[PDB]
């Protein structure tokens, strides 16, 4: 993680629980194989494209 | 000048064809989303009225 000025406004145990929940997350799509593209899906979804 | 039959004459398919030119090389959402006026037009459907 990182904060500007290292200033992470909540504590420990909170920052820790956001952690385990994308640890989570993240662990459930490896489970399925579905975190590759997911993981490379960032460099274009600020682009919104018409159909 | 004036011309004759003006509506009557305009054809949608030369409107579908016109709006093809204009919008060459642009992407094709684009073209089929003002193409769509020219096909409407071209299966038009004009109601009787009252009898
Ligand atoms: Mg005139
Ligand atoms: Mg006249």
């Amino acid at each position: 993680e990182m904060a500007t000025k290292a200033d992470y406004t909540l504590d420990e145990e909170s920052r820790a629980r956001i952690k385990t929940r994308l640890f989570t997350i993240r662990q459930e799509m490896a489970s399925r194989g579905l975190w590759d593209s997911f993981r490379q899906s960032e460099r274009g979804e600020e682009t919104i494209e018409e159909r | 000048g004036d011309n004759t039959k003006w509506n009557e004459n305009q054809n949608p398919r030369m409107f579908l064809a016109m709006i093809t030119y204009i919008t060459r090389n642009q992407p094709e959402w684009f073209r089929n989303v003002l193409s769509i006026a020219p096909i409407m037009f071209s299966n038009k459907m004009a109601r009787l009225g009252k009898g």
